[PDB]
């Protein structure tokens, strides 16, 4: 039963991860429309997009310690 | 006679489109697979 | 500039064709005011006034 | 619509007390049907689908299609008959 | 910015290609209306 | 009610298929 | 609590009525209903040519069929028991397979290397090449599953739909205005179940999007 | 209030068209008799004028500018405007493709980009006729 | 055998939805069909437009056929005739 | 009742693969509206929205595959 | 009792794919606008639109796949 | 147990229909600045919001389907 | 113990009828938008805002219903 | 075991507050998005924004309603 | 078990309150792009951008004290 | 069963991440498109980006601190 409730919570918690691909593609996208607007590409505009993917992985990657927390 | 109305456009266009053989093998393999659950 | 048969006056008009003189508060108001796209019209816009004195 | 529907009445009433027809055989489809729902129709989904998607096809028949007569003959045709 | 600004071509020059674009396209019964707009007549000292 | 066998349905498609294209090889704009 | 019903009657008459529902003449002049027919076939065959403007435009002639197919068959379901044979996922199974098959080898058959090719988006970051060639070939295998459900599972749920509304209307015996405004919903769902016209034009749509990126 | 002239030959002066849609050079625009102030580059294009009553007008138009004001008053200034009529399809046709055929003669970049506003002149040439 | 519906069918087509094609096309123009859309022993169908009758009758047969095969399944209300 | 858990949280796991698709549409959407104003499809544009798709479509598979562990 | 669990996970699984109709309903809607910038819808800029709808609802179908081999 | 576990797997499945709901709402939505953008209501403005609001409501009501088997 | 299942089930049902609600705020948002750059209300922006709204309550109604019929 | 079902009920019918926090973001952040574009925000601008908030807000408290009689 | 129905159904509420976080991010962003477009910055487009910003996190506060009272 | 219900509560209360994630991707991509807009980055508008980032991480850890209060 307590690895049930294990099994049960690192299936649910895993699903944190879907806002991170959300903002994830948001991040990319978004960088498309700005180098499309503007051409200073290697810039910071690279670096930016960097930035928020970076921490859109982070947060999924919190998420997922959360869910291997709850299976060990 | 019919067969002649579209004789052309048969082997026109199944040199890839009759790979019909492939669903079959495909129908036939499920079958096979169901009637071992069967 | 032509105003009559007989009359006429030397008048001087500003240019303003330095794209960060274009910006103001006005452009504020004014959508999709850029930097290439203002750039070009202001281009344009002497082009015009160029054409206009000519005439 | 209301003084047309009294009008049809009493020539329905007209034609009622004596024949003025061969037999007419509107009250034998009235009755036709009355008998299928009595014993043989089944009232069950028929309001889903038998009398939406017919209410749906008598609107589209009574409306677009007196367009679409048209369409068919004055462009179709012409166009043709014009080359 | 687009393939021709930022790249050599002024927007002044991008004017000029169309028009002599539009004006090719007219037909020659309405050449000579292009004609007459298209100026040649300016040269240059330096 | 859930579709199982899959034996003659994708059968008959393909004769259909026939007789449409050769229906249709007929109309002509 | 009725429970739905997508029986398999003796198929093959049902599935051949739609083919004579639309007659073909050989005549100059056709007869104003055939007409109509002839002019959505070659507005439609314009739009589906459009895109290819190649040597595969010898498949639009048998795409123009399939739409046609596609189209009379889901159209014919809103009738009140009329039985798609959509409904049922056999034979979208044995029409999504060969004609991805059929695509995928006129593009193994023609420029072969290239064809295969189409999997590098012309260069895109090596560090991530494997990831996306594995993402690229599995998403190519999930396309002929995409495109039979797609077509499958909303043309059967927009007859389960129907039903679910319909039996909630009959067993509705309470207030008559519920049970109106019901009815009234049921024709707007019927109205929007129309648009299975729509399902046929994006299924054949993707069909030649995914020919011409092959081929 | 349209102010719409080439350098000269005058399309419309202060006129109630109330809509007036224009090939921008970042795409396309239409005026509404209460759209947002802007300035907008013309592209090689055509502006279809839509007045106040139900008759519109066609007039391809070269390169320029559209002013349009707090208020209405919207002043299109097109470089070389004329009807659609005054043009030749056949030979727009025909620059086109000559203009694709010599698009890549010129090795110059910024000649290519010349060339690439003349076929996309012509392009949009043949889409107004 | 095959023949006979062959024959049926033509003549359904020529009643309904119908060089020596003149014959034929004033046959169509005619529009027996629009004349009686329920047959000449009837007056009409609902759908009084767009010469779509005959369209209406193959429609009608089909459905009814599928009510006739849906009939094994579904199953009444009241062994007593319905209101 | 440990299979029955796993079923759940396998079920309660693939869920977070919904988070790709809308990254995926997301940065398409974006890929479509910023060559609507630059004409530069053949170019990094494209390049980094095939990046965005598969970041997005990795971190969705990466779930799946949690989810697969959990069934299994 | 795993009967039970296969029904309440498949239920868990569909909802995986809400992230593909937010994806499909974000790239259609970014079509239309970028179309509205721009009249050349022909080109990749309703090609790409296409290609985005086929990436994007994979995880959808992903998705209810995964539901349909826990319901069978 | 097993009724239990029906309504509760249907309950799960009809919530993946939001996402659709927001994809429709989503493409609606840009449906209306394509319009403001560019007068050319009846064109593919349209059109092609029409087509993806079927094709949204096509990704919710295949969705649905799996709740409906799940009921019966 | 299927009255439990009902109150479950009509917990986690009703969720997917308000995840419509960001579907009329996208809509309204880009009625936002679209007014703001051509402003007038009798123009089809109105209309097509109505209509997207209304399309996204339906989704959420239907959603509501299948609601109703797990309660019933 | 009526008083837990009620319990889980109304805590799963409290998600379908999230899709009101996201209208009510993007109908203000368009609402910002328009001021910036134009100063008609004083306008029907300003309104539209109120309505498609106390659209979206309504749904959320009818979402949060359905959780309250669920509880209760 | 009360007091587990009571657990459970604390951690389901906790879901409606990242829609107020996606509704704030998004209100933000909006403020980044307005004021990127308009230099109008303490104008009402901050105001309205905190405005936004307050009533999102209330309502993700809100559902978050329904998750209180659910726990309490 | 309490501890059982830990796991659980847990999981459900980790999906509010997800909300944090999609925040931060949205309010990083539009400092992106913003800096397109307005190459003044390092101002205001950077700021106003790591506010918006800042404020969409700390509503996603309030509401992981329901999770991490109920699993202890």
């Amino acid at each position: 039963i307590d690895t049930a409730a294990k099994f049960i919570g690192a299936g649910a918690a895993t699903v944190g991860v879907a806002g991170s691909g959300a903002g994830i593609g948001t991040v990319f996208g978004s960088l498309i429309i700005g180098y499309a607007r503007n051409p200073s590409l290697k810039q910071q505009l690279f670096s930016y997009a960097i930035l928020g993917f970076a921490l859109s992985e982070a947060m999924g990657l919190f998420c997922l310690m959360v869910a291997f927390l709850i299976l060990f | 006679f019919q067969f002649t109305g579209i004789k052309k456009y048969f082997n026109s266009y199944t040199l890839t489109g009759r790979m019909n053989c492939v669903l079959a093998t495909y129908g036939g393999i499920a079958l096979l697979v169901l009637y071992f659950k069967l | 500039r032509f105003r009559s048969v007989i009359s006429y006056k030397t008048e001087e008009k500003p240019i303003f064709s330095l794209d960060t003189v274009a910006s103001a508060e006005s452009m504020s108001i004014y959508d999709d005011i850029d930097a290439d796209v203002l750039r070009n019209y202001q281009e344009y816009s002497l082009a015009n006034i160029i054409y206009y004195s000519l005439k | 619509r209301l003084g047309l529907i009294p009008e049809e009445f009493f020539q329905f009433l007209y034609p009622k007390t004596g024949v003025t027809g061969p037999y007419v055989l509107g009250t034998g489809l009235i009755l036709y049907l009355l008998s299928k729902e009595i014993y043989v129709i089944t009232a069950e989904t028929f309001s889903a689908i038998s009398t939406i998607g017919v209410l749906v096809y008598i609107v589209k028949k009574y409306g677009a299609s007196i367009g679409a007569f048209a369409d068919k003959l004055n462009e179709q045709k012409i166009a043709q008959l014009e080359e | 910015v687009a393939y021709w600004r930022q790249a050599g071509l002024s927007y002044i020059r991008y004017s000029q290609i169309c028009a002599k674009a539009v004006r090719d396209a007219l037909k020659a019964e309405f050449k000579a209306n292009a004609e007459k707009t298209s100026g040649s007549n300016v040269k240059i000292v330096k | 009610d859930t579709s199982t066998w899959f034996i003659t349905i994708t059968s008959m498609i393909m004769t259909l298929f026939i007789l449409f294209q050769l229906k249709i090889s007929n109309y002509s704009y | 609590i009725a429970p739905t019903m997508m029986g398999l009657p003796i198929v093959t008459l049902i599935i051949m009525f739609p083919s004579l529902l639309f007659p073909t003449p050989k005549r100059l002049i056709n007869n104003r209903t055939i007409s109509i027919q002839q002019w959505l076939i070659q507005l439609t065959s314009k739009q589906m040519m459009a895109i290819h403007n190649q040597k595969g435009q010898t498949w639009s002639l048998m795409l123009m069929s399939l739409i046609m197919f596609i189209g009379s068959t889901n159209i014919l379901g809103l009738l009140p028991h009329s039985f798609t044979p959509t409904t049922q996922l056999s034979m979208n199974l044995g029409m999504a397979i060969p004609l991805w098959s059929a695509t995928v080898f006129t593009g193994f058959r023609y420029k072969t290397k290239t064809s295969l090719a189409h999997f590098l988006p012309q260069g895109t970051p090596a560090l991530l090449i494997p990831m996306l060639v594995i993402i690229e070939t599995i998403s190519l295998f999930i396309q002929p599953v995409a495109l039979a459900v797609r077509l499958t599972a909303n043309i059967t749920a927009g007859h389960l739909l129907i039903h679910l509304i319909g039996g909630a209307t009959l067993a509705l015996l309470n207030i008559n205005t519920m049970t109106a405004f019901i009815t009234f919903t049921i024709l707007i769902l019927l109205t929007i179940l129309e648009f299975a016209v729509a399902l046929i034009q994006a299924y054949v749509f993707t069909l030649l999007v995914s020919l011409y990126l092959h081929d | 209030s349209f102010t719409f002239a080439s350098p000269t030959q005058v399309f419309f002066n202060g006129a109630n068209v109330r809509q007036v849609d224009v090939p921008t050079q970042t795409g396309a625009f239409g005026i509404l008799a209460s759209h947002v102030p802007t300035l907008q580059v013309l592209r090689p294009g055509l502006v279809v004028v839509h007045a106040e009553d139900g008759t519109t007008s066609k007039y391809f138009v070269s390169s320029g500018s559209v002013t349009v004001n707090a208020d209405s008053s919207v002043q299109l200034l097109a470089e070389e405007a004329v009807t659609l009529d005054m043009l030749d399809p056949g030979v727009a046709k025909a620059n086109l493709e000559k203009a694709q055929s010599e698009l890549l003669g010129a090795a110059d970049e910024a000649s290519r980009a010349e060339i690439q506003i003349r076929i996309e002149a012509n392009e949009a040439l043949v889409k107004a006729l | 055998a095959s023949v006979v519906p062959l024959k049926d069918r033509r003549l359904l087509e020529v009643k309904l939805g119908e060089i020596l094609m003149r014959d034929f096309t004033p046959s169509g123009i005619a529009g027996a069909f629009q004349r009686g859309y329920y047959r000449y022993y009837n007056k009409y169908v609902n759908v009084k437009k767009g010469s779509v009758a005959g369209l209406s009758m193959v429609l009608a047969a089909y459905v009814v056929f599928n009510y006739c095969r849906s009939y094994k399944e579904l199953k009444h209300e009241r062994l007593r005739k319905y209101h």
